[PDB]
Order: structure tokens, then C-alpha cells, then sequence
RNA sequence: UGAAACCGUUAAGAGGUAAACGGGUGGGGUCCGCGCAGUCCGCCCGGAGGAUUCAACCCGGCGGCGGGUCCGGCCGUGCCGG
RNA sequence: CGCGUCCCCCGCGAGCGCACGGGGUCGGCGGCGAUGUCGGCUACCCACCCGACCCGUCUUGAAACACGGACCAAGGAGUCUAACACGUGCGCGAGUCGGGGGCUACGAAAGCCGCCGUGGCGCAAUGAAGGUGAAGGCCGGCGCCGCCGGCCGAGGUGGGAUCCCGAGGCCUUCCAGUCCGCCGAGGGCGCACCACCGGCCCGUCUCGCCCGCCGCGCCGGGGAGGUGGAGCACGAGCGCACGUG
RNA sequence: GAGUGGCGCGGACGCUACGCCGCGACGAGUAGGAGGGCCGCUGCGGUGAGCCUUGAAGCCUAGGGCGCGGGCCCGGGUGGAG
């Protein structure tokens, strides 16, 4: 996460660096679910950059 | 590794603003504020960073833990010292010495942590 | 237990205190010995001359084992031959100098180079004075400065000159290691003559100032340095 | 190195559920900017 | 005019070859159009084997 | 295949290993020394003679 | 004002790895400090070889370092390639050997490990050996490259064995003239 | 890569590397490989030498395919097999030899330059040395021949 | 938007070796230092004010190390078994 | 300038201080201070002393009575493609490479195929050609066999970075001494590479003697000694990218 | 070097290792060759939670400076969208 971090990726809330999401992420079919499901993982905070 | 990610990140980072022939990272972990292999708040295991208070009065020291380095929602210990000038740097000197938590960046916190606490102190 | 440490490292400190009083006591008494030598080595001459002269025959001297040569000309338009001799004396520059002993192969090569060195037979005072205030070595092939006589002992300890006194009489004495302490020695960068020159083109003989200057060499040693 | 560590996987809600994969090799891989 | 020791060549380039350079922009198009019609005649022999 | 597997010579030069076969470290600098001419200088001229 | 020609003044070898290859650098880094503090020569030779251009730290071919560790005293003790360490197929027997060398092919190491031999990384030499005691330092043929036939004496010279550069070879590609006393001449 | 060339360190410079005295003039020693036997005969002898006249018979239908074979030596034969034949061979006590047939390897003949490890082995080729054949009767071996 | 060449006019200075140029100063302008009683920094001493204030000892939470060698886990460009 | 001891003649005192001592310091001073003065080198104008011919270009030689140039702005000249050679960086390595083909917004990209390596270049040369096509001694039986076999087997010399052994030695008031680390007399294994001598393969010449058989012949194979080759003598190549010619 | 026998909780700077430091000698140059450019121009991939109608580019300037230089950065004016 140095590297990441180095790149300028606002990752400092993120619980895991793989951030390997459960397997019901691709059934999803709105754009409220996609940016909600980044809200909870923390990641938001890139799209606001 | 330390030395590995530093060859990575010596020339090529976001951080890195060269300039007037001088060479700075804006870092949220540097403290000298400079591009080194020593200095810098990413590359390491243990980490030692001063920051001013979320309010104005007081200072934060910011501790990274040895265990979960991957683990970045975890990898940091923030703790406050609102204390009188020579009891800030006291805690500071006893945190760093006395946990045997990198000593090199003893004199450079101590500097840090007393240049933050005179920013914070009225103009006559 | 450390008691015993601090005190071996004592030991040891005052045992290489002792060496080195040993050594300075040594330079002090060769030194003694040297002035000792060159006093009797001045005398004798006078003596052999004396009762020479007495019978009413002559004394012919030694003919002198060393020679000063100073390069009086510069760098443009010279032959190859005399460039080849002058940078195997190692005379690179205008008013550059060094000893060489004579010998019959030296002589032959000096007298080829002949217009461009003024050189000539010189006295102990010279050889004190050159090595003494331009006195620098050639250690490491860098040219660092005579300031301690730790740089020739260490440098030249392999043939007994400890010392800038064995220096200078190894030099003044042409001895054995003479070659391996001229070659130490790094070629004496010398001022412009005070007072001028005579002529610097021609000979000493027919006015100027190159050639062979037998015991008046001394002279221009003293305006150079 | 051959350190392949545990790691999580995480619900949608953004907690860690405790079903772990071990980190693979490719992550391991000389990392070369050249 | 030949410098040093070096291979003695001969380009055949004395005709006026700029007017016949053949260009392959086509390719990525060519290919998808061939794909196309591939399909198409697959779809077409429609329970028949697709190589004919 | 990795050039070199263990990458942390922050540890490998300071391990007992390597430290053991060293020679020590010569940190002490020598700056230049001005020449003093010891024929005006007595204590210089001491010092050699 | 001194007669001195600056023509070698400047010494034209290596002080640094051209390649920006970071693994590399970090062992000429970990070498560099060997090189300087120890009075081991091994070490001041593995760091000016790993600054070496590709044409110049050759590969080592596996049945060189097979008859290079079966001499006489060489038992037990470690063979250190700078370069690379290529399978050779015409051998039948390998022996155990310890090889430490930068590059080893898929080949050689899975040929290698199938006896008991192991292969070494250059950082596991440094701890391992630091001084490199217990060493055999080899290097591949450096004048192997079809480079070198075209060398030497011009190709039309009497007594030059040197190969010339033709488009293709035949009977009309450089053979008539200079080559037969039939056709003119021949050297 | 235009700015890692020579051509942006001649900007200032006046004849951008060509001279002063002699120009850069346009073919000034004719085109290509002219003058062959004239102005340019010293370096065509030196470094070309056998270009010029004819040698040997011209052969004007020629196909490649009839001239077709491809060589294998001695020293990279048992690679045209596994190592588990070679391991076996020895391996079982019957005497029984493998056999290695060359040309579903996509060899004709077989040469001799390698020294051969000492089992018995049939090799089928197409054609076959005599050294090759001698140091297969050596190892204790055969050569059958396939049309 | 409004460049340069070139021109008009206003102000300053100068002017017989065509002008212009490099080096060294002196003289006068134009603005600038937002100049014009002149440096802050440690610790100690010497006086005087203030504040609810140190050292120690309870209760809690967090972190570091090594627990030389506890107990349980997971990994292995490790190996021996079924 | 102690004796307790080693000859021929007569191993740790204690302080304090001055300094011709591995490069300058003062524990010395004195002025002047708000629209009339202090500093400001560079930069605007002027004066004075010294120096000072107008650039470009071809030339042995340019300030030239050599040519181009009245003045100003914008444009304006070693490029791209193919080929080759050598250096250099990267990937895989006796290999290597899908470039043509096929498969499943960015994207005409990226990914994949291996029973898509056809093929290219490489791993074998030499001859015009038909063709041929890259190491051996010894030990018995048949001071000898064409062979039956048997053991072992990719040369030698000289120089060679490193490595290896170690005659001895590296202290604290001694004497033995044990373990590691270290220096070194002398002596060995020798990388790459260079020079030399051997050898093997192809062409061709000289001399000579034996062997084989489904095909006894203008059949086929073999030996010794020189000699011609862009050769072998335990591989370095291929692809990509950059640089100069 | 190592073993067995005879009170007070303290200690400047450092080490963009492609960095920092020490010592010695040297420095003309056309054609020509190489290196280093935190010299400059225009566009693409990244990046600066960059700048900008509280005034971007551009232009003018006896203003303040930096650099050996290529050049550059601030002040004042004009200008109006990058």
C-alpha cells in the first residue's frame, strides 16, 4: 500500500489493500448499489478526488 | 521491502514536487518533509509522524503498528499531547527512546513537535 | 568486570606513548650525528689543501656527485629529443627543478638539453633550504607536503630514512637509496628569479643564464626560493 | 518471498465475514518499473 | 560509396515504388467483416457443419 | 524467478553474518594541513628536527 | 603552462550498471559495501562483473560448470557465475553441484534440483559466504559470439581466416576472383 | 525517439556535422554499389574478395525439396525420446533395446560428432555416416534403414 | 488582443574626431527596502504577579519488546512418511 | 641520575599552567539617525582613462579595393520507409518469434490458441559437382592382424583474476593451553582470454597396403604424409527496443 | 579477542546511497566526436484533492532578484477565458 499510496489513491479507510469483495458485487444492476457498496468498503473518498 | 519500494518511489510518486533545485514530499507520515530513504512515512514497519491537533491547541503523535502493514483502516496509532512545551516533548523523547521505536527520529520529532507548538502560540 | 579493560586499554595507550619517545629520541641523536659528520666532512678538505700546498704540490678534490637543475625556458617550440630528456628529468615546467647524481650516463643527457636548464653543483645550506620550505612527496602519487616526517617513515621506511635530517643527507651524501628518495621527492616548483635574470637564451660563460654554473648555482637557489 | 498469507474477503456491507483466500503467487512477482 | 568492412547490398527500389505501397489498416476491419461472414453462413447451413 | 529473493538489506548488512567479516570503519576526516615554513616557524622546524 | 597530452587523462570503464533493473541495483548496492570493507578480492570482481554488458557476462553453459567442479580440489565447494547458467542436452550425468549465479533457465534449475544440488541467490552468497571463502568464480566463453569470425584481419588478405559478410551463400556469392588462381589471383 | 538524436545538438553548429572543406554534396562517389572495379576496387578486393567472374555449372529448374536432409548428431539423439526410455533401458535386465526412429523427429540422416552413453539402442534413419553407423556397433547397436 | 521596424509629441540628459562596443569608476535620475534608534534563541540568576499546578499512588483503555525456550495458530523457490 | 639480575675492559604516577603547536579572533571601540537622509552592485542617461576595424562564407592567408547583408515581424533546411553492420537495454535460452490466420465509448486496443511453428533465423561444414560430413591409447586371445573382445576414456605446454592447503605467528603477571577469527614462508586446483604444438571433418595431390558381399566389378570401404575451407575441438541464439554509421 | 586450569532517565547535523564527504593534479582550440541540461517549443498517458472572472494566455516595463549560460521567477500596467 506505499506503492498505492505513492500513486495518489485515497485509501487510508480501506479495511484490506486486496479489498477482495464478495461474489454477489457482480449481480448488482443500479448505480445507487455501486456507489453505496463503495461508501461501506471506504473507497469513496477516490471518487471524490 | 523497504529498499525494494523505495527504488520504485525515489523519482516517481505523487508526492514528489521538485523544484528551485530542491526536492520535497508532501507525505501525510514525513517529518523534515524530505525526499530520503529515512524520512519517508510509507516505505517502513515502524513509522513516527507529528501532526497539529484536530482543534487548534495541543499535538497529535502518530505511532505505526508492527503487526498488519496491508491493513491501512488499522496500521496507525494516533494519540494528543496538550501539555505545557517541555511536558510535549518529554512524552515525545520517552515514546520514542524508551520503546527503542526509531531512535535516529528522536531529535527530528522533538523539532517538529516544538516548530508546531510555537505556530500555535499568539503574535505580539 | 571493565576494570581490567580500562586498564589494559591504558596499557596499551602508554606503551605506544613510550614507542614514540623512543623514536623521537632516535631522530635527536642521528641529527646530533649528522651535524657531527658534516663538520669533519667540511674540515678535510681544507686539511688535504693545507698539506698540499705545505709540500708544494696540489690537491685535486673530489669532482662533485650531485647537481641542481633548474629548467629556465617554457613549453613552445622545442626539439623532440630535448622534450624526451627534459620530462625524463622530470623538468615538465618553467622553473621547475630537481636533483639528479651525476654519473657519465647524466652528463651526456644533461649537455643535450644544455640551453634550456641552468644547473650546477649544490651546497648544504640549498639542499636544508629546498627540501625544508618546497619539501613534498610523492605518496600515493598525490603531492602532499613534508609537515611530519610520519609521511617519510612511512613512505621510505624500508630503506632507514625515518626523518627529513636522513632526507637531506641521503640527498647532500649521494648514498645508496638515493634514487628511491629523489624519486619521493616531487620536482621543486621554485618562484621567478628576484633581481631577473642575465640573459636567459645564451650560456653562463658568454653572459647569460643557462648551461653549467659550478658552485654560483647556490645563488640563483636563493632568489627562486 | 513464499510468505502466501490469509487473506479476507469482505460482505457488501464492507465487514470482514470470515472467509479467507491465501494471497497468490502473481502478487509475489518481481516487481519491475523498467 | 562503401565506408569499411560492411555487407554489399542490393535494394530493389530503382522503380517508382511510393505509387504501390499496400497499407494494412484494413487488417482489424478485414478480419471483424471475415468474422461476420463467417458467422452469417454458420447461421445460415444452419444445422449443417459450420467448415462445410 | 526473483534476482534476489530477500530484499531487506536494511537487516542482511547488519546480521551477525556479514558484520562478523568487516574491517572497521575509518570515519575520521583529514582535512588539509597549511604548510608553515619551519626556517621562520621554530616549533614547525621542532617538530621535523 | 605544463607539457602533459590529455588524450588518457579520462579512464573509459565502468563505475555503475547501465540497466535501471532495481534487483540489480540493489545487489551492486549490498556488493559495493563488501568491495570496500572487507580485503576479500572476490568481491571487488562479483561488483565490476555485475556492472558488465550482456556481450560481456556470456552464459555459462551447465557441462563448463560440470567439468569446471569435477577437477581435482574443487569438492564441496560453491560455483559463482555472474552471468546466467544455461541447460546443456548432450550430457547425460550431472553431478550435485552448489551454483549461485543471477539467471539460471527452467531447464538447468529443475535438472540441477533433481540431484541433490541446491541453487544459491546472490544475497544468500553474501550471508552465506562473505568473503566468498569456499568459491569457484567462472565465466562463459566471451568470444563464443558469431561476432568475432568477422574480426581480425580483412577478408581478401593473405593468411585471414575471417569470415565476410555476404547476403546468402552459394557458388556465385563470393567465390569467382580472389578466392581461386583460376579467376585472376588467390591470396 | 527524436530528442535523444544527433540532429538537435548541431542546432547553432553551421555545417550540422558534415564539413567545412569537402560539403555535403549529393552522390559524390556515384550510387550505390558502383565503381567496382575502378575507384572503389581497393575495398571490394580487401573486404569482398571472389565477387566478380563465374564459377561452377548453372542449374535452371531448381527445387529445394528433392535436396531435403536434415541432419541429427549422436549427441542430442536420446533427446528425440524422454528420459524415461533411456532411465528404463537401463533400467530393465532383458537386453532389450528402444527404438528411436529419426525421421518422426523430423531428421533424415543421422552424423557422428557425439560420444554416445553405453546402452544398446536400433536407430530407424534414412540414411546414416560411417563413423555414425561405427559408433553404434560400438555402444552395441543397430541401423536400420527406412525408405 | 494590439509586437517590432518607422514616425509625432512630452520629460530627462548629452553633443567638433560618424555612431556603437568591452574594462574600471565617478555624477544624476527612476523606483525599491512599504527604510530611518535597530537581531532573536536556550538555560540559569536577580526581584515581582498569576494559575488549581508537579513527583508519587489508584481505575481504565492503547502501544512497544524478547516469553533466552509458555499455549494455540497459519505459511513454506523445505524435507521425511501413509 | 633505581637497583634485584643479562659483556668483552680497566610497561598504566599525580596534577595545574604557558604556548612561534593539524587555516581568525576580540572577555575591543567610536559615530549618524523620519520628506532629508542611509543602502541598492545589476539596470536608464552622461562624463573620463585604457582597450577596441563588420558580421557571415570559401581560402595558405579577410577589416579588406573578395562576394551576401537597407530595416522589421511570421515561415524556413539531415526527415520517414526498407536493408546491413556494430554497441547498448530487456525477455526467454538450444532454442527463439505469431508478424499471417482463427477464437471470445475507450477498443482498429488488450486477451487467448500449440494437433495454428507452415515457416524464418539458430543448432554443420566443405565441393563446380555427383557426393561425403567433425577425438582415442592400453590389456589378452586371433618382437605382428583385418579383428574377437576387456577396463578406462573430449588433448598438451607457458602465462593467467580469483579460490585451496598452511612452516610459523596475532599479548598485558607469567606457564601450559582448548575453541572460533586473523596475517603469512612456501606449495597446489586453475576461469575467461592470448601465443604455440597436437588432433578430427570436407576439397585436392603424393606414396602404398589390406577389408567387405542378395549384387566379384572401370563395385564399395580403409591407411600414411603434405596441402586448400567463410569448419569441429561440451552450444549462443532468437525476438523486441534504443543509439551511431 | 573469549572461557577452563597454574541521585538524575540524557546524548547537534547526517545517509534524495542516482546521496553526502576527503585529498591531489589539471583547464587554448577550427573541422570533427561524446556527455550533462532543474535550457526552451508543441501534443499524448499518468499525477499535482494544481492555478483561474476576488481576472488565464498574450503583450509593455528607468521595478526586485536568481543562474557560468541556455533561461527563469516575482512587482506594476494592459487584456478578457483559459
Amino acid at each position: 500500500p506505499a506503492l498505492v499510496m505513492s500513486k495518489g489513491h485515497r485509501i487510508e479507510e480501506v479495511p484490506e489493500l486486496p479489498l477482495v469483495v464478495e461474489d454477489k458485487v457482480e449481480g448488482y444492476k443500479k448505480t445507487k448499489e455501486a456507489v453505496l457498496l463503495l461508501k461501506k468498503l471506504k473507497a469513496w473518498n477516490d471518487i471524490k478526488k | 521491502s523497504a529498499h525494494l519500494q523505495w527504488m520504485v518511489v525515489r523519482n516517481c510518486s505523487s508526492f514528489l514536487i521538485k523544484r528551485n533545485k530542491q526536492t520535497y514530499s508532501t507525505e501525510p507520515n514525513n517529518l523534515k518533509a524530505r525526499n530520503s530513504f529515512r524520512y519517508n512515512g510509507l516505505i517502513h514497519r515502524k513509522t513516527v509522524g507529528v501532526e497539529p491537533a484536530a482543534d487548534g491547541k495541543g499535538v497529535v503523535v502518530v505511532m505505526k503498528r508492527r503487526s498488519g502493514q496491508r491493513k491501512p483502516a488499522t496500521s496507525y496509532v494516533r494519540t494528543t499531547i496538550n501539555k505545557n512545551a517541555r511536558a510535549t516533548l518529554s512524552s515525545i523523547r520517552h515514546m520514542i527512546r524508551k520503546n527503542k521505536y526509531h531512535p535516529d527520529l528522536r531529535m527530528a520529532a522533538i523539532r517538529r513537535a516544538s516548530a508546531i507548538l510555537r505556530s500555535q502560540k499568539p503574535v505580539m | 568486570n571493565f576494570a581490567e579493560l580500562k586498564i589494559k586499554r591504558l596499557r596499551k595507550k602508554f606503551a605506544q606513548k613510550m614507542l614514540r619517545k623512543a623514536r623521537r629520541k632516535l631522530i635527536y641523536e642521528k641529527a646530533k650525528h649528522y651535524h657531527k659528520e658534516y663538520r669533519q666532512m667540511y674540515r678535510t678538505e681544507i686539511r688535504m689543501a693545507r698539506m698540499a700546498r705545505k709540500a708544494g704540490n696540489f690537491y685535486v678534490p673530489a669532482e662533485p656527485k650531485l647537481a641542481f637543475v633548474i629548467r629556465i625556458r617554457g613549453i613552445n617550440g622545442v626539439s623532440p629529443k630535448v622534450r624526451k630528456v627534459l620530462q625524463l628529468l622530470r623538468l615538465r615546467q618553467i622553473f621547475n627543478g630537481t636533483f639528479v647524481k651525476l654519473n657519465k650516463a647524466s652528463i651526456n643527457m644533461l649537455r643535450i638539453v644544455e640551453p634550456y636548464i641552468a644547473w650546477g653543483y649544490p651546497n648544504l645550506k640549498s639542499v636544508n633550504e629546498l627540501i625544508y620550505k618546497r619539501g613534498y612527496g610523492k605518496i600515493n602519487k598525490k603531492r602532499i607536503a613534508l609537515t611530519d616526517n610520519t609521511l617519510i617513515a612511512r613512505s621510505l621506511g624500508k630503506y632507514n630514512i625515518i626523518c627529513m635530517e636522513d632526507l637531506i643527507h641521503e640527498i647532500y651524501t649521494v648514498g645508496k637509496h638515493f634514487k628511491e628518495a629523489n624519486n619521493f621527492l616531487w620536482p621543486f616548483k621554485l618562484s621567478s628569479p628576484r633581481g631577473g635574470m642575465k640573459k636567459k637564451t645564451t650560456h653562463f660563460v658568454e653572459g647569460g643564464d643557462a648551461g653549467n654554473r659550478e658552485d654560483q648555482i647556490n645563488r640563483l637557489i636563493r632568489r627562486m626560493n | 518471498a513464499c510468505a502466501r498469507p490469509l487473506i479476507s474477503v469482505y460482505s457488501e456491507k464492507g465487514e470482514s465475514s470470515g472467509k479467507n483466500v491465501t494471497l497468490p503467487a502473481v502478487f509475489k512477482a518481481p516487481i519491475r518499473p523498467d | 560509396a562503401p565506408s569499411r568492412n560492411g555487407m554489399i547490398l542490393k535494394p530493389h527500389f530503382h522503380k517508382d515504388w511510393q505509387r504501390r505501397v499496400a497499407t494494412w489498416f484494413n487488417q482489424p476491419a478485414r478480419k471483424i467483416r471475415r468474422r461476420k461472414a463467417r458467422q452469417a453462413r454458420a447461421r445460415r447451413i444452419a444445422p449443417r457443419p459450420a467448415a462445410g | 524467478m526473483h534476482k534476489m529473493l530477500n530484499t531487506d538489506l536494511s537487516r542482511i548488512l547488519k546480521s551477525p553474518e556479514i558484520q562478523r567479516a568487516l574491517r572497521a570503519p575509518r570515519k575520521k576526516i583529514h582535512r588539509r594541513v597549511l604548510k608553515k615554513n619551519p626556517l621562520k616557524n621554530l616549533r614547525i622546524m621542532l617538530k621535523l628536527n | 603552462g605544463v607539457d602533459i597530452l590529455h588524450n588518457k587523462d579520462r579512464k573509459v570503464w565502468r563505475k555503475e550498471p547501465k540497466s535501471q533493473d532495481m534487483y540489480l541495483r540493489l545487489l551492486v548496492k549490498l556488493y559495493r559495501f563488501l568491495a570496500r570493507h572487507t580485503n576479500s578480492t572476490f568481491n571487488q570482481v562479483v561488483l565490476k562483473r555485475l556492472f558488465m554488458s550482456r556481450t560481456k557476462r556470456p552464459p555459462l553453459s551447465l557441462s563448463r560448470v560440470i567439468r569446471k567442479m569435477k577437477l581435482p580440489d574443487r569438492e564441496n565447494k560453491t560455483a559463482v557465475v555472474v552471468g546466467t547458467i544455461t541447460d546443456d542436452v548432450r550430457v547425460q550425468e550431472v553431478p550435485k553441484l552448489k551454483v549461485c549465479a543471477l539467471r539460471v533457465t527452467s531447464r538447468a534449475h529443475s535438472r540441477i534440483l533433481k540431484a541433490e544440488g541446491k541453487i544459491l541467490t546472490f544475497h544468500q552468497l553474501a550471508l552465506d559466504s562473505p568473503k566468498g571463502r569456499g568459491t569457484v568464480l567462472l565465466s562463459g566463453p566471451r568470444k563464443g559470439r558469431e561476432v568475432y569470425q568477422h574480426f581480425g584481419k580483412a577478408p581478401g588478405t593473405p593468411h585471414s581466416h575471417t569470415k565476410p559478410y555476404v547476403r546468402s551463400k552459394g557458388r556465385k556469392f563470393e567465390r569467382a576472383r580472389g578466392r581461386r588462381a583460376s579467376w585472376g589471383y588467390k591470396n | 525517439p527524436s530528442r535523444l538524436r544527433k540532429t538537435r545538438k548541431l542546432r547553432g553548429h553551421v555545417s550540422h556535422g558534415h564539413g567545412r572543406i569537402g560539403k555535403h554534396r549529393k552522390h559524390p562517389g556515384g550510387r550505390g554499389n558502383a565503381g567496382g572495379m575502378h575507384h572503389h576496387r581497393i575495398n571490394f578486393d580487401k573486404y569482398h574478395p571472389g565477387y566478380f567472374g563465374k564459377v561452377g555449372m548453372r542449374h535452371y529448374h531448381l527445387k529445394r525439396n528433392q535436396s531435403f536432409c536434415p541432419t541429427v548428431n549422436l549427441d542430442k539423439l536420446w533427446t528425440l525420446v524422454s528420459e524415461q526410455t533411456r532411465v528404463n533401458a537401463a533400467k530393465n535386465k532383458t537386453g532389450a533395446a528402444p527404438i528411436i526412429d529419426v525421421v518422426r523427429s523430423g531428421y533424415y540422416k543421422v552424423l557422428g560428432k557425439g560420444k554416445l552413453p553405453k546402452q544398446p539402442v536400433i536407430v530407424k534413419a534414412k540414411f546414416f555416416s560411417r563413423r555414425a553407423e561405427e559408433k553404434i556397433k560400438g555402444v552395441g547397436g543397430a541401423c536400420v534403414l527406412v525408405a
